[PDB]
Parts: structure tokens; C-alpha cells; sequence
């Protein structure tokens, strides 16, 4: 027997993730474009899911 | 037979060239045992062989008391052994680098150098590649 | 601002804050929080020690890798002091004994080493010059380390006129001279207090806050000239606070007045230990004076930082001299001292 | 096929009880494990005299890395960056350009020597025998920074170990 | 070839040094700084150019198996050299 | 009808006793915490915090979430009571050694790019 | 080594000297070899017992 | 002086003791540790050197850290090296103590156990050989042949 | 053919299929979807509700005999409504075989614990949750056994980073160790390593 729960899935309480990263990240739902410099198209066939790009830094040891 | 390890140890106290030679072997490696002479480095590290001792024994060094910059008298390391008798000491090679010479390079060291780290000439890292992004020159005249 | 000297990242291990502080002095008790907080945002700091290395060990895991460079300086060494502050923007000054010794006495550590480091910091370009003082520093003290300070921040003054002094009082916390000192003093079964400890007013500081109040002085661009009094929140007289100090470690208190000649003569006779001595006649004296009170100075709270109560971290150093029947004690256990506020 | 390890019954004559009982009351076997501890006494012992003498090594062992050179001084590494492709570890990190005659050089090569695991994947990887791993194991050091090897850093291995260096490849390359 | 900056730091060969307001010159303090002293450039550059008889070359950087890929060079230029793209040395038809 | 299988509870009042439960179980278990794992903060303290964390995911509605979230803190409980946590473990819920992160737009402008 | 070179590198003889063998050198010490789609399980009596990967 | 003179013997003297009698406690994490138990096999025989395990850190002088320390695992790493009697040393060996390793991009790895102790010697390998670990020991000892900490004090 | 290639084994096939039949028919209730690899391994894809029926099926029945559980683990695919797929590889000395078992779950919905069927699969549970966050109903004790006390979230997770959201060091000021975001002083290099060309025309898909 079923409880009929009806209400939008939600899971983000149960994943651990802090919230700034649920909140102020963009996610981009793309097919990716074939690179230009081939011509195979085996690359271009699912949807990716990637975030927004964030800052990166030169490490002042190492460089 | 006990006679003749008695006299087995008397030659071993006269081969080292007398009481004061087999002392400062015995307290500089803990070992007073004699061997063939194979070689000596530039730096003065005399290497010995016995095939009669068992795989490991039969080949060592007796360190020089003075390298580079320091005194090795007590403060002995393995990192003072030059690459061609590392190569012989550790059993990669059967030909000691006296019949077998390595092949001379123009930029090998002629220097052997050990571990300098805990001293002034210790490797610092560093970031070798140049300058990534160029920043605008302001006019060094008033602009009125 | 020198782009490799602009600050990145999100204020972490890995990231870069903009900060190269040389901190004399880093190797005590005020001097590990001070390096800390700086390794936590991602500072380069400079340590010059005196000391054996093994004694800065505690220092390495404060900072992410090559963030914190070990250096030997020598105080009466102005050579030492221009080497560890060739490439800093900051300096700051930590240095000072709570006793005398056959090599440095206290124009040594507070008069002379302060003048140096400031005068070396100034022809070596240095931006900025954190000194410490006290706020009992006073020329007319019946303290010579009190005159010494004095005189030192007056002659840091002259040679680093930008330069920012903070004085604190009592500065109290794990590694202090202040609550360990009276906690052990239980060793002699009673408690020496002069008058009874019924005429001296106390306004001791957390050890956190004195290290942020620095940090913020660093960051903070109109604290340049300024000369700041790092004070706690309450004002204990002596005899009450020494009695709290008790309570807390769970220790019987037994006070009993003695003459002034008489702790002066106990403080000379601890004085003759070759070691750390136990006390000093100078200890003595300062323990027994009444803090100053300079509301013309800006505090802590000119800096965004709210004074901890001793109430509230006095259990953290005083649990390490309880007896194993208190240990698992609460801090809400102890009811909180009587405070003389104004 | 298998056999039983634990399926042996014991003869209960009194020839066999006697002995048993003997073996009890006298402890035989306690004796026997005495002799081979003292058998194993007057044996001459396997430990050798570090650092006077040395465990033995092959020309495949793999030690620190080093950069190498053509015999004219020209360095062998081309920035192709396969080995920084195949590392396990990520240890290597490489950027390069155009010499100033025009020449595929790399101006940065490091090796984290922390995050390495020793594996020799990169010198497989290599096409022009660019980058080893060498005999040398005894580089400890007193800070962790002193283990973040640059370009310099691993060039000065190369031209320090040269020398057993190409004798072990010479002693090895057939296999390869 | 070796080079000091202005400030006396060594120039690498790959042409890098501390500018003098650079603060992270600090970390050679009391220490040293690494530099390889056999620049390639030059060592290439002393090598001689190789006169052969023929059109086409074939560069394998010497050693056989030990050197690098075995490439094909084309000398129909006059003007310049034939470069191997691995180990720098050139040829030359002969020519004068 | 979304044919929704369940964990514990029916629909969301089950839900609420659950929850109500654990807190009752928490807060009974804050003052042995405190003199157990020799803490500085009070038991106040731990009870404001403890509240502040049932309070973090007031917003939920699936009582299979609820749910979930109820088991979760039941694990986290029956690990303090053991004393599988360390002090470490426990203050982590803290935050001491965080400098405080601002929120307004001009320090998040001043500081870098991060929204 | 399987003589397949698609999956197991040619002898560095050969790939200083033949184009494929330097093709298929490159490539399999960068990109590595694709696997066909599909799950396996596979165990073995190891020293301490049935070692297993999925 | 005659006072500096006597300083320094007494330094030798206690420094060469320190470092002939070295008890790391026994503590292991992974594949390293391994190599640890052959640098105590009889073909090095560490004990020849004065080197003894003891496994209360009570009764232990370094701390040799052979292996990959995870998140679950540094509160405990921290608390046996802090109930360790001074002087005490801290020898880090392989890679995974030295800055993680093959794991230092996993999410339950400290990077390298300097971030937890403070450490004197690294030894770098996967795993490093007994052989070059006994050279780390050796570097140890000579580390502690060069202390002044009598020399520091009667400077003061 | 020959050297470079694996050889057939069709007897094991035919047997292998033989018996997905049978279990299949045994079975309708629960059974789903029966396979056979090329490499002769048996696979059975069923309903969650048959977990219990169908391994305890496989455990006690005369003609099966799977009476060792060698691993039980759960794959993740997001792309899929049923987030999670748990599989169970079992073990069977009288018969010499091996069979696998696939069911599938979502974020929410619980799974039967298997541990009155294998005792063995107890600590397995843990793994799933510890993991992949699958909560298995009527576990005599379900916590985690791989993470740390108090971690927060499911490693194994594909959405899951790598290097995770928190990391350790020791802090003297509070004399402990603490946790703290992750910075990275060398941020890990993602490669891009598929080739734009087709591997294996015979796993092509419809172009859709
Ligand atoms: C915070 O700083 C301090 C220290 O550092 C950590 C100390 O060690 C320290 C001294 C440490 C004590 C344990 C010393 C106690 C020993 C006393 C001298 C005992 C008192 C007299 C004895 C001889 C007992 C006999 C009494 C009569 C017969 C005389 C003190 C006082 C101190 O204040
Ligand atoms: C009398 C009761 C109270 C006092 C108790 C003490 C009893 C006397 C202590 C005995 C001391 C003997 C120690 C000396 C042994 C040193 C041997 C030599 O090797 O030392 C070298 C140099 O010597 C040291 O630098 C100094 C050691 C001695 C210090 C000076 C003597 C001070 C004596 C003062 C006694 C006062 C006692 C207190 C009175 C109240 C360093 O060599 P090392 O690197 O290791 O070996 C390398 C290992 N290799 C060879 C295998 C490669
Ligand atoms: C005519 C009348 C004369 C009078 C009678 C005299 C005759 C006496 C004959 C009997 C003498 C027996 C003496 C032995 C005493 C105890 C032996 C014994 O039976 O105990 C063993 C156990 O003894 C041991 O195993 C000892 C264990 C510890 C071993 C420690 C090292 C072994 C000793 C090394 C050499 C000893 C050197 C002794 C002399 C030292 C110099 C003073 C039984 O134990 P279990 O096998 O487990 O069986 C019990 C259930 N039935
Ligand atoms: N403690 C308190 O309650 C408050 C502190 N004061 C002032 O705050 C400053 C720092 O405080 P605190 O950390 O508690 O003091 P500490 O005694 O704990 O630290 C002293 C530091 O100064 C160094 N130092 C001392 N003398 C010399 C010297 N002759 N040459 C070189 N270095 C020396 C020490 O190095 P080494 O380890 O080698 O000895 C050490 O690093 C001090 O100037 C103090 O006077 C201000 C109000 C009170
Ligand atoms: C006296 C004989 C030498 C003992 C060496 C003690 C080494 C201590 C490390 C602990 C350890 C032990 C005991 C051990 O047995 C083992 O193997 C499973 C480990 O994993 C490598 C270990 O880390
Ligand atoms: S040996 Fe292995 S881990 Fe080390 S640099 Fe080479 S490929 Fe990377
Ligand atoms: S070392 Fe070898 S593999 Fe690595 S970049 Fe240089 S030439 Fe390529
Ligand atoms: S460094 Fe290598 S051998 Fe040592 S514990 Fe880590 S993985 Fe194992
Ligand atoms: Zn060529």
C-alpha cells in the first residue's frame, strides 16, 4: 500500500552539499560542440551537465 | 681449529696497518674485516671485495674523512658514493668503473655533490616560467 | 600593489592574502597565535628565531607549503634584523621578556631591539610596523619593565612614525603568565596577596583577541598612526578574580595578606634562579598595580571585535589544574566573579 | 586432489603411552624447540653493514627521476607531454613554447615528488628517452618543499647521474 | 651561458628571475638558488653542420634504438640548414 | 495517485512525532555530551545548536524526506552516545576556525568574484 | 604481451621506427584503449581467499 | 669561556645519547609499514643501531608515519604523538604521509601528515626501500647530533 | 581468429541460458529480464519487491544451490528515474556456477535487507548506504563503516566531487583537529580523452 505523496521531487537536504554551492552554481545542460579540429562526431551525441566556472589563482610556491 | 681463528683475527688486527689502523676501522664502520682492494675514489673512498662472504658482504666502501665541505670523520653518509661505484657497490654490474670506465660527457658532474639538504646549498623551488599577464604603463606626464 | 602581492582565492590555506610579515618574537606565547591566524587567510610569514629549531616546530603546520620561512636574527645584530625584513610589507614586533637575564635586561628587550627593528624597517622600505606596549606602560612606573616600555614605544614612535602600537593588559589564555600563575601558587598552601588583593583592578584580555584586534590592524587602513588599548570587558578587583582563578581549578583558596618588603623579598629570593624564574620582584610589582584606564584610546571595538569574557574561557586553561574528581566539571558550574565596571 | 592436515590418530600400545606420558612429564618438544633456537645461535647472521655495504640492485630499478641529454648537451625532452598524459599521480606538470631558435622545449617541467608513486610509467611513455627514473634512493629531506622538483632540479640529477644512468639503459634497452 | 639580473639573482635558461620588488626572493635567503649552468641552446649551437651527399637525410638522434623516432629531412633549401625537429642537429647539401 | 512507496510514516503527522522523538532524544543527550566529551561551550549552548540543526530543514515537506532526515539524526545520536565521536567530531558543528564569510554585496565585491 | 597492438604497446624498437607502432604508442599511453560495453565479474583464489572485481 | 666549554660537552653528551637510542612506537598505516618490518628483518636489523620499537607512546622517542592517513584516522594519529614525551621526532614515509600520493585528490586523504604533526625527515618512495629508510633514520640521528639546545640556553 | 582472441565456450552458454529459462519460468512474478554475456555470465533482472523471494529461491532450492554471496554492491547512473542498481553476484559449489541478480532503486525508496537470506550481506548493506545513500529496511544495524563520524553525503555518487567538500588539518589555537572548505594549491586536471571517432559498430545506437 502507497502514501501518494504530491509535491515536486527535492533531495537537497539529504546530499551533504553545503549551501553555497546549491544556490549561487549555474549548471549548463548542453549538447557539447564538436571540435572543430576533427571530424568525427562520436563526441557529440549525449547531454553533458557541467558548472559555472570559478576563480583559479597562481599559487605563490610552484606557480 | 681455535688456534687458527686466534690467528685469523691477529692478521686481521695486523693487516689494517697495525693496533691504530684495525681502531679506526673498527670504531669508523664497525667491521675489521680485510679485502681485496678494488679502487679508490677521487674523493678517497676506498672500495674492498671478499667472494668467499655471502651475497651482500662480499663488497664495501670505507668513506673518505673529508669531502667537499665537510668532515666525514664520524658523520658518514651513502649518498657520498659517486654514480660509477654506486653502480658497482650495489650489485648492478659485476666490472668495477676502474676496468670499465663510463662513457665521458661534456656536462656530467665532475664533482660528485651528496645530500645537502639541512644546509645552505638545500634545493628551493621555484616557478620557472615568465610573467602571464602584461599590466598597463601609466603616462608618466600630467595629463593638462 | 605589486600584482604577485594582490590577493586571490577564497581566503584559505591555499589562498593568497597580499600579506609578507616578518614577526619577531613569533616563537611565545602571543607569537604562535599570531603566526596562525596569519597562516590561516594565507600570509607569507617570516619567522626569525634566537632559539633552537626544535623549538619552532609547533610553527610549520600553521601555513601551506613554503608560507612560512624559518630564519636565525640576532637582536643586537642590525645585519640579522635587515635580512629577515628585506621583502616584507609588514613587521611585526613580539619580543619582550617578564624577566631579566645576564645577556638582555629590559632596556635590552623593550628600548633597544625595538628601536632597531624600527629603524631597520624604515630604510628598508617596510609599509607597515605592528609594536607591542603595555597599558600600564608609564616613564614614572614603579616598574622598570613598565619605564622600559615607556621609553621603547617612544623611541618606535620616533623612528616609525607610521607605525601602530597596541597595548594590552593581562593578556590571558592556554600558554599565559596570568591564570597559571596564580593556579600555581597553589604549590605553597596559601595565597600571598598584598592588601589582601582589595586594592588592585584587573582588565585582563583573551589571547584570540588580542591576535584578531592585530590581524584587523593589519588589514584595517586607518589604523596606520594610531595607538590602541586592547582591554577586556570586565574590571575584577585582584582578591575576587584570584578567588574565581580558585573556584575554577576546583582548588581550596586560603588568602592571607603579606607586607609589601616581605613579597618584594620573596620575589628577590625566586629571583636568583639561573632558569625561568618562578617570580620576579618585577612580577610582583605588576601583578599588585591597578590597570590603567584610557578612554581616549580606541579599543577592540574600533577594530570589529567584541572582548571575550573570562567568563566564558576560563575553563579551557584552568581544567588542566583541576584533580581527576572535577575534571568533567561544566563552565556554567563556577558562578561568574563580581565585576567593579565603573 | 587434497589431503587431511588434521586426521591422524595415535597407536595406544603401551610402548606409545609410555612415550607420551614421557613426552608429558619431561617435555621433549619444548627441548627440540631449544636446539633450533640454539642451532639457529651459532649460525652467521644475514645483516650487512649499512651503510658500508649495500642490498643489491637491478639496472630496472626505479629510483629519482632525472632529465637527459644528447651527447652533444641538447636536451632529449621534446614537451610532448605523454608523460604528463600516463601519471598515475598527476605529479607531473608541463608548459612549453618556442625557443628562441625555434626549438620545442619546455620552459616548465615538475615533478611532485610527493604525489609520485614510483611506478616508471612515464619513462615508458617517453619516445626519446627524455626522462628516467635513476638508481638513486637515498634523497631524503628536512622540509617537505625540498621534494617539488622544477626543471633545474631533475636536469641536475640528469647530468649528476649520467653516467650509471646510461649503463643501466644500456644493460636493460633489449627488453624494452 | 649563464647570466646575473641586475640584482645578482642568476637567469635561468628558460629566461626567469625575480623582479627586485618581487617578495617571493625571499625564499632564497639563507639558501641558494637551483640553476642549471648547461644552457642546451648554446650546446646545440655548437655543434657542427653535417655535409651529405644527398637530397633527403635521415636523423634517429645516434645510438640506433637509444636516440629518438628516425625522421627524414629534405635539403632542397640553400638557404638554410636542414634541422632535426628532435634533436637539433643539421645538414647540408654541399654547396660554394 | 503517484505511486510513492513509503518508509516509516504514512504522510506527514507520523512525521512530525518522529521528529519530535529525536529531538526529545537529543536534548536529553546535550548536558551527558557536554560532561562526557569535556567541552568549553555550555549546555545552552549545545541545546541552541541542536535546535538551530532540526531547524536548518524546517522547510521540507516529503515525509519520506522527513523521514530520511530522522534516520540520519538517529545515527548521528546513537555515534555521540557511543563516544564514536571524538570532541573534534563534535565541535565541528561550530565552526570556530571559519572566519566569518560576509553577506551584503559590497564585501562580496571587495573580496573576489564569488556571488 | 598480446601481439595486438591496439591494446598492448609495441617494443620501443618499433616505435621509433615504424608509423604505426609510434600512432598506437601515442595513443595508448594518452587516451588508453576502449573497452567494449559490459559488466564482468572475475575472482581468483588469492593468498587470503576469493579476490574479486565487478 | 669555561662555562661555554662545559655547555657544549654537555650538549654532546646528551645529544649523542638522544640519538644512539631511538624507540619509534609501533605505528603503521599501509603498505609502508611493510617495508618498516624489513628495516627490523634481520638482513638490516635496525636494532643493531639502538633502534628498538616500543608500543606505548609513553615509552617511544619518533614517530615513523608509514602509510596513507585518512580524515577517520588523524584525531587519533594526533592524540598518540601528542601523548609522546618530549624530545620527540616525527619521521615521515612514502608518499601518501609525505603529501597524499596516489590518493591526494580523494575527499577522505589528509594531504601529507605535515598538516596534522610537524615532521623532521621525509622519506619519498612508494613505498620506500628499508634501505632508504634506515638513510632516513641515519639523516635523523645526524639532525640530533646537530642540536645546541644547552649552547641556546647559556647564550641567553 | 586464433592467439590474439579469447576462445568460445557454447556448452557453458547453452547451459547458462538453460537455466535463465528456468529461473524465469520458476519465477514470473519477479523476473524481468534474463541474459547471458558473451563471456558466460548469467544475469537476471527483477522486480525490487523480489529480493528476498528470488535469492532465497537461489539459496535453498535443490537445482540452484547459490549458497555463497561473493559481493553485493549498487552502480549509480543519474540519467536514470531509478537512480541506484543493486547487484548481487552469487556462488554455487554443488553446481560449480556463478549467477548475478540486478534490481534497481531511486533516492527514496527503501530495499529489503537480504541478511535473513546471507548473513554475509550485512556489512554489504552498510557499504550501499555508507556510499550510495540506499537505505535497506529491517538492517539489524545500519550506519556507515567507510566514512568519517559525521561525514556528510554519499562519496560514490556520481554528482559527488572528488576531492570532496571539507578537509582536515590541526589548528593550535583550538588544539584540535578541525575541518574547513577545500582549497587545493594544484587543482586536479581534467583530461578529455574520448576520441570523436566510433570504437565498436556493434554496440551502435538508433540515431533517434
Ligand atoms: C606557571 O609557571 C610555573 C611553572 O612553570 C610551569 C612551575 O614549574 C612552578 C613550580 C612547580 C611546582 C610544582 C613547584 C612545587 C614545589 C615546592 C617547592 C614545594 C614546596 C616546598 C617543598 C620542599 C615541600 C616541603 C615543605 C616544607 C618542609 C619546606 C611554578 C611555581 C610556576 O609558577
Ligand atoms: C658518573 C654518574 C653520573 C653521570 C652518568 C654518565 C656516565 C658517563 C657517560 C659516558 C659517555 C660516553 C659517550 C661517548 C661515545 C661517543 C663515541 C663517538 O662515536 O662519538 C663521536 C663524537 O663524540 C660526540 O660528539 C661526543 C660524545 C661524548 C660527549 C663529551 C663527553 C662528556 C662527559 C661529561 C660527563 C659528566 C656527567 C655528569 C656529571 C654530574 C660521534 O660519532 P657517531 O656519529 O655517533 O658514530 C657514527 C656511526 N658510524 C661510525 C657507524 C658511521
Ligand atoms: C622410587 C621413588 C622415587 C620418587 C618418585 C620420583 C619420580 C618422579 C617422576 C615424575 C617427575 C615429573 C617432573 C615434572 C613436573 C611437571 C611436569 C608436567 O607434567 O607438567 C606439564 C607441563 O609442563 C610444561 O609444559 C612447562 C611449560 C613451560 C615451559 C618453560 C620452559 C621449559 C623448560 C626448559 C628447561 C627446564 C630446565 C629445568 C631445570 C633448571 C635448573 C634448575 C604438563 O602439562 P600439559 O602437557 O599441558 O598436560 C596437563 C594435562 N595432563
Ligand atoms: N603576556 C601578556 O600578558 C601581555 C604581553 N605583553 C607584551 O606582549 C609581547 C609578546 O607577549 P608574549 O607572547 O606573552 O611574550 P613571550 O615571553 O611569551 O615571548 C617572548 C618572545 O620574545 C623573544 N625574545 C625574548 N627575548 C629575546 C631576545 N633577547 N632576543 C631575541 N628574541 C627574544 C622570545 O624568543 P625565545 O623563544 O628564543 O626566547 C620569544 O619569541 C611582549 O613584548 C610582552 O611584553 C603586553 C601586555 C601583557
Ligand atoms: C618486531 C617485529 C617488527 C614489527 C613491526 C611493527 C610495525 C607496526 C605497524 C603496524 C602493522 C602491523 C603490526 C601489521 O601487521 C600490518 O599488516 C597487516 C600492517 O599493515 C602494513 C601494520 O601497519
Ligand atoms: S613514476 Fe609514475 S607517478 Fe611518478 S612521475 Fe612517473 S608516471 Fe608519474
Ligand atoms: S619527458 Fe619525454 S614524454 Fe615527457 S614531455 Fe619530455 S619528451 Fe615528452
Ligand atoms: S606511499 Fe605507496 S607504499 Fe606507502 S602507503 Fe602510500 S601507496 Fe602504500
Ligand atoms: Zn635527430
Amino acid at each position: 500500500q502507497l502514501i501518494a505523496v504530491d509535491e515536486k521531487l527535492d533531495i537537497t537536504t539529504l546530499t551533504g552539499v553545503p549551501e553555497e554551492h546549491i544556490k549561487t552554481r549555474k549548471v549548463r545542460i548542453f549538447v557539447p560542440a564538436r571540435n572543430n579540429m576533427q571530424s568525427g562526431v562520436n563526441n557529440t551525441k549525449k547531454w553533458k551537465m557541467e558548472f559555472d566556472t570559478r576563480e583559479r589563482w597562481e599559487n605563490p610556491l610552484m606557480g | 681449529e681455535l688456534v687458527q681463528v686466534l690467528r685469523r683475527g691477529l692478521q686481521q688486527v695486523s693487516g689494517h696497518g697495525g693496533l691504530r689502523g684495525y681502531l679506526r676501522v673498527l670504531f669508523r664502520a664497525n667491521d675489521v674485516r680485510v679485502g681485496t682492494l678494488v679502487g679508490e675514489d677521487k674523493y678517497g673512498n676506498k672500495y674492498y671485495e671478499d667472494n668467499k662472504q655471502f651475497f651482500g658482504r662480499h663488497r664495501w666502501v670505507i668513506y673518505t674523512t673529508e669531502m667537499n665541505g665537510r668532515d666525514t670523520f664520524w658523520d658518514v653518509d651513502g649518498s657520498m658514493v659517486p654514480p660509477e661505484w654506486h653502480r658497482w657497490l650495489h650489485c648492478m654490474t659485476d666490472d668495477p668503473p676502474t676496468t670499465k670506465p663510463p662513457t665521458a660527457r661534456k656536462y656530467i658532474w665532475t664533482n660528485h655533490k651528496f645530500n645537502v639538504s639541512g644546509t645552505p646549498q638545500q634545493y628551493v623551488p621555484y616557478s620557472t616560467t615568465r610573467k602571464k599577464i602584461q599590466e598597463w604603463v601609466p603616462p608618466s606626464t600630467p595629463y593638462k | 600593489l605589486h600584482h604577485a602581492l594582490i590577493p586571490h582565492g577564497k581566503g584559505g590555506r591555499s589562498s593568497v592574502s597580499g600579506i609578507v610579515a616578518t614577526v619577531f618574537g613569533a616563537t611565545g606565547f602571543l607569537g604562535r597565535y599570531v603566526v596562525n591566524h596569519l597562516g590561516r587567510m594565507g600570509s607569507q610569514v617570516i619567522v626569525p628565531y634566537r632559539c633552537e629549531p626544535y623549538d619552532t616546530m609547533h610553527l610549520r603546520p600553521m601555513g601551506d607549503l613554503g608560507q612560512i620561512i624559518f630564519m636565525e636574527w640576532n637582536g643586537k645584530d642590525k645585519d640579522s634584523i635587515r635580512k629577515v625584513v628585506e621583502h616584507s610589507n609588514v613587521v611585526i614586533n613580539l619580543v619582550g621578556r617578564e624577566w631579566e637575564t645576564k645577556n638582555f635586561d629590559f632596556e635590552d628587550v623593550f628600548v633597544k631591539i625595538p628601536h632597531a627593528i624600527a629603524q631597520v624597517s624604515k630604510e628598508a622600505g617596510v609599509e607597515k610596523l605592528i609594536h607591542i606596549s603595555h597599558l600600564n606602560a608609564d616613564i614614572k612606573s614603579p616598574s622598570r619593565y613598565l619605564r622600559s616600555k615607556a621609553v621603547g614605544e617612544k623611541e618606535v614612535r620616533a623612528a616609525f612614525p607610521e607605525a601602530t602600537i597596541i597595548k594590552p593588559s593581562d593578556i590571558f589564555g592556554r600558554e599565559d603568565r596570568f591564570l597559571n600563575y596564580f593556579a600555581s601558587m597553589r604549590w605553597f598552601g596559601g595565597v600571598p596577596l598584598i592588601s589582601l588583593g582589595k586594592e588592585t583592578v584587573k582588565q585582563p584580555v583573551y589571547i584570540v583577541d588580542v591576535s584578531k584586534g592585530i590581524i584587523n590592524a593589519i588589514k584595517d587602513p586607518d589604523a596606520k598612526g594610531k595607538t590602541f588599548a586592547f582591554v577586556g570587558p570586565n574590571r575584577y578587583l585582584l582578591f575576587d578574580l584570584v578567588q574565581y582563578i580558585f573556584a575554577v581549578a576546583y582548588r581550596p583558596f586560603l588568602p592571607y595578606p603579606l607586607p609589601h618588603f616581605a613579597y618584594r623579598w620573596v620575589g628577590r629570593l625566586f629571583e636568583v634562579s639561573p632558569f625561568e624564574p618562578w617570580t620576579t620582584r618585577d612580577k610582583v610589582e605588576r601583578v599588585h598595580m591597578s590597570d590603567m584606564t584610557l578612554p581616549h584610546l580606541p579599543g577592540l571595538e574600533d577594530l570589529g571585535i567584541q572582548a571575550t569574557p573570562l567568563e566564558l574561557k576560563a575553563i579551557e586553561v584552568l581544567r588542566r589544574h583541576r584533580t581527576y574528581r572535577w575534571l568533567t566539571s561544566e563552565m556554567e558550574d563556577v558562578k561568574p566573579a563580581k565585576t567593579v565596571n565603573i | 586432489t587434497y589431503k587431511f592436515v588434521n586426521m591422524r590418530e595415535p597407536s595406544m600400545d603401551m610402548k606409545s603411552v609410555t612415550d607420551r606420558a614421557a613426552q608429558t612429564l619431561l617435555w621433549t618438544e619444548l627441548v627440540r624447540g631449544l636446539g633450533m633456537t640454539l642451532s639457529y645461535l651459532f649460525r652467521e647472521p644475514a645483516t650487512i653493514n649499512y651503510p658500508f655495504e649495500k642490498g643489491p640492485l637491478s639496472p630496472r630499478f626505479r629510483g629519482e627521476h632525472a632529465l637527459r641529454r644528447y651527447p652533444s648537451g641538447e636536451e632529449r625532452c621534446i614537451a610532448c607531454k605523454l608523460c604528463e598524459a600516463v601519471c598515475p599521480a598527476q605529479a607531473i606538470t608541463i608548459e612549453a613554447e618556442p625557443r628562441a631558435d625555434g626549438s620545442r622545449r619546455t620552459t616548465r617541467y615538475d615533478i611532485d615528488m610527493t604525489k609520485c608513486i614510483y611506478c616508471g610509467f612515464c619513462q615508458e611513455a617517453c619516445p626519446v628517452d627524455a626522462i628516467v627514473e635513476g638508481p638513486n634512493f637515498e634523497f631524503s629531506t628536512e622540509t617537505h618543499e625540498e621534494l617539488l622538483y622544477n626543471k633545474e632540479k631533475l636536469l641536475n640529477n640528469g647530468d649528476k647521474w649520467e653516467a650509471e644512468i646510461a649503463a643501466n639503459i644500456q644493460a636493460d634497452y633489449l627488453y624494452r | 651561458g649563464v647570466r646575473t639580473s641586475p640584482t645578482g639573482e642568476k637567469v635561468t635558461h628558460t629566461g626567469q628571475a625575480y623582479d627586485d620588488g618581487d617578495y617571493r626572493r625571499v625564499r632564497f635567503s639563507d639558501r641558494q638558488k637551483e640553476v642549471n649552468e648547461n644552457f642546451a641552446i648554446d650546446l646545440i649551437a655548437e655543434q657542427p653542420v653535417s655535409e651529405v651527399g644527398s637530397r633527403v637525410i635521415s636523423c634517429d638522434g645516434g645510438g640506433g634504438a637509444l636516440g629518438h623516432p628516425r625522421v627524414y629531412i629534405n635539403l632542397d633549401k640553400e638557404t638554410k640548414t636542414g634541422t632535426c625537429g628532435y634533436c637539433g642537429l643539421q645538414f647540408r647539401q654541399p654547396h660554394h | 495517485g503517484t505511486s510513492v512507496k513509503p518508509i516509516f510514516s504514512r504522510d506527514m503527522n507520523e512525521a512530525k512525532r518522529r521528529v519530535r522523538e529525536l529531538y526529545r532524544a537529543w536534548y536529553r543527550e546535550v548536558p551527558n555530551t557536554v560532561h562526557l566529551f569535556q567541552l568549553d561551550i555550555s549546555v545552552k549552548q549545545g541545546r541552541d545548536k541542536v535546535r538551530e540543526m532540526f531547524m536548518k530543514n524546517a522547510h521540507v515537506t516529503d515525509p519520506r524526506v522527513v523521514d530520511l532526515l530522522v534516520i540520519k539524526g538517529k545515527m548521528e545520536l546513537e555515534e555521540t552516545i557511543n563516544v564514536w565521536k571524538q570532541r573534534t567530531h563534535i565541535m565541528r558543528f561550530f565552526h570556530e576556525t571559519e572566519a566569518p564569510r560576509p553577506t551584503d554585496f559590497l564585501s562580496k565585491f571587495y573580496v573576489g568574484h564569488d556571488p | 604481451k598480446v601481439d595486438d597492438a591496439k591494446v598492448s604497446p609495441p617494443k620501443r624498437a618499433e616505435m621509433k621506427t615504424s608509423m604505426e607502432s609510434l600512432i598506437h604508442h601515442f595513443k595508448l599511453y594518452t587516451e588508453g584503449y576502449q573497452v567494449p560495453p559490459g559488466a564482468t565479474y572475475t575472482a581468483i583464489e588469492a593468498p587470503k581467499g576469493e579476490f574479486g572485481v565487478y | 669561556s669555561r662555562g661555554e666549554y662545559v655547555v657544549a660537552k654537555l650538549d654532546d653528551l646528551v645529544n649523542w645519547a638522544r640519538r644512539s637510542s631511538l624507540w619509534p612506537m609501533t605505528f603503521g598505516l599501509a603498505c609502508c609499514a611493510v617495508e618498516m618490518m624489513h628495516m627490523a628483518a634481520p638482513r638490516y636489523d635496525m636494532d643493531r643501531f639502538g633502534v628498538v620499537f616500543r608500543a606505548s607512546p609513553r615509552q617511544s622517542d619518533v614517530m615513523i608515519v608509514a602509510g596513507t592517513l585518512t580524515n577517520k584516522m588523524a584525531p587519533a594519529l594526533r592524540k598518540v604523538y601528542d601523548q609522546m614525551p618530549e624530545p620527540r621526532y616525527v619521521v615521515s614515509m612514502g608518499s601518501c604521509a609525505n603529501g597524499g600520493g596516489y590518493y591526494h585528490y580523494s575527499y577522505s586523504v589528509v594531504r601529507g601528515c605535515d598538516r596534522i604533526v610537524p615532521v623532521d625527515i621525509y622519506v619519498p618512495g612508494c613505498p620506500p626501500t628499508a634501505e632508504a629508510l634506515l638513510y632516513g633514520i641515519l639523516q635523523l640521528q645526524r639532525k640530533i647530533k646537530r642540536e645546541k639546545r644547552l649552547r641556546i640556553w647559556y647564550r641567553r | 581468429t586464433r592467439p590474439t582472441i579469447r576462445p568460445r565456450n557454447d556448452v557453458v552458454h547453452k547451459q547458462l541460458s538453460a537455466f535463465g529459462q528456468y529461473v524465469a519460468e520458476i519465477l514470473p512474478k519477479y523476473v524481468q529480464q534474463v541474459q547471458v554475456s558473451c563471456f558466460n555470465e548469467l544475469e537476471i533482472f527483477i522486480h525490487p519487491d523480489g529480493v528476498i523471494p528470488v535469492l532465497t529461491f537461489l539459496r535453498d532450492h535443490t537445482n540452484a544451490q547459490f549458497k555463497s554471496l561473493a559481493d553485493l554492491t549498487a552502480v549509480d547512473v543519474p540519467t536514470r528515474q531509478n537512480r541506484f542498481e543493486i547487484v548481487y553476484n552469487l556462488l554455487s559449489l554443488r553446481f560449480n556456477s556463478r549467477i548475478r541478480v540486478k534490481t534497481y532503486t531511486d533516492e527514496l525508496t527503501p530495499i529489503e535487507s537480504s541478511v535473513t537470506v546471507y548473513k554475509a550481506a550485512n556489512w554489504y548493506e552498510r557499504e550501499i548506504w555508507d556510499m550510495f545513500g540506499v537505505f535497506f529496511a529491517n538492517h539489524p544495524d545500519l550506519r556507515r563503516i567507510l566514512t568519517d563520524y559525521g561525514f556528510e553525503g554519499h562519496p560514490f555518487r556520481k554528482d559527488f566531487p572528488l576531492s570532496g567538500y571539507v578537509e582536515l588539518r590541526y589548528d593550535d589555537e583550538v588544539k584540535r583537529v578541525v575541518a574547513e572548505p577545500v582549497e587545493l594549491a594544484q587543482e586536479f586536471r581534467k583530461f578529455d580523452l574520448n576520441s570523436p571517432w566510433e570504437a565498436f559498430p556493434a554496440y551502435r545506437q538508433p540515431p533517434e
